[PDB]
């Protein structure tokens, strides 16, 4: 019914701004990944590295 | 990384490291005390939040 | 003994004046990107003027 | 790219200018000395000989 365009339409408003802040977040803090939810496997070697 | 253990432990064993060749030096030592006692904090404290 | 202690105190110019380089570049983006992170709320407020 | 947080290229930099330093202050002790040989460190056995 009337709700269906603005439900789609939030899905993706949310999306795109949720992505938008995490691109932010890769800007501004100056790298590719802040938690191993992301990408473990480059946490554990960055650690490694350490 | 801040948020996390292994930035001291890492510099715990550094300033292990430099006992091994100033055996003889009391300030090394201190340091030595201080790196303990601030990694008590941390475990303590992820302990802690758990 | 002043070489071994020079190596323990002074600094290295082009360490610094690199760190330094990248510190300044690094302001001045996080800066701006902080501007239009403060713009974004009023863009949802563009969709509620 | 944009790399970000690291100038690998002047860090790559750094190491040739250690490595003429060292050359050059090596020369200029050779030549005020007036010897090949100012420590066992230049030359051990010719030192010793």
């Amino acid at each position: 019914s009337t709700q269906m365009m603005y439900e789609q339409n939030m899905s993706g408003i949310t999306n795109s701004q949720a992505e938008w802040m995490k691109l932010g977040e890769q800007m501004s803090t100056g790298k590719r990944v802040t938690n191993p939810s992301d990408d473990p496997i480059a946490a554990s070697q960055a650690v490694v590295l350490s | 990384k801040s948020s996390s253990l292994s930035g001291s432990l890492q510099s715990f064993f550094t300033s292990l490291q430099t006992l091994v060749s100033n055996a003889e030096d009391p300030a090394a030592r201190q340091a030595l005390i201080g790196k303990a006692e601030g990694l008590v904090n941390q475990f303590k404290t992820t302990d802690q939040y758990l | 003994l002043t070489s071994a202690r020079s190596r323990i105190e002074d600094s290295d110019y082009a360490t610094e004046v690199s760190n330094m380089s990248r510190a300044q570049i690094l302001q001045q983006a996080g800066t701006s990107v902080l501007a239009q992170a403060n713009q974004v709320p009023q863009n949802v407020l563009s969709l509620l003027r | 790219a944009q790399v970000i947080n690291t100038n690998s290229l002047s860090l790559l930099t750094q190491n040739n200018l250690n490595k003429s330093q060292s050359a050059l202050g090596t020369a200029i002790e050779r030549l005020s000395s007036g010897l090949r040989i100012n420590s066992a460190k230049d030359d051990a056995a010719g030192q010793a000989i």
